[PDB]
């Protein structure tokens, strides 16, 4: 989409795509930067 | 396949 999208989806644990994350409010939060295309729909 | 919540408000 632009320079380098930022992965910020939430999960139940650091995802293989977001080795860096944080568990808050019970879910997770991604703080990585990647953009191999427009997006993952 | 990365994440479904990709942040990119600025194509």
């Amino acid at each position: 989409e632009e320079y380098k999208c930022y992965c910020t989806d939430t999960y139940s644990d650091c995802p293989g795509f977001c080795k860096t994350c944080k568990a808050e409010f019970g879910k997770y939060i991604c703080l990585d930067l990647i953009s191999p295309n427009d997006c993952v729909k | 396949t990365a994440c479904s919540e990709c942040v990119c408000p600025l194509r």
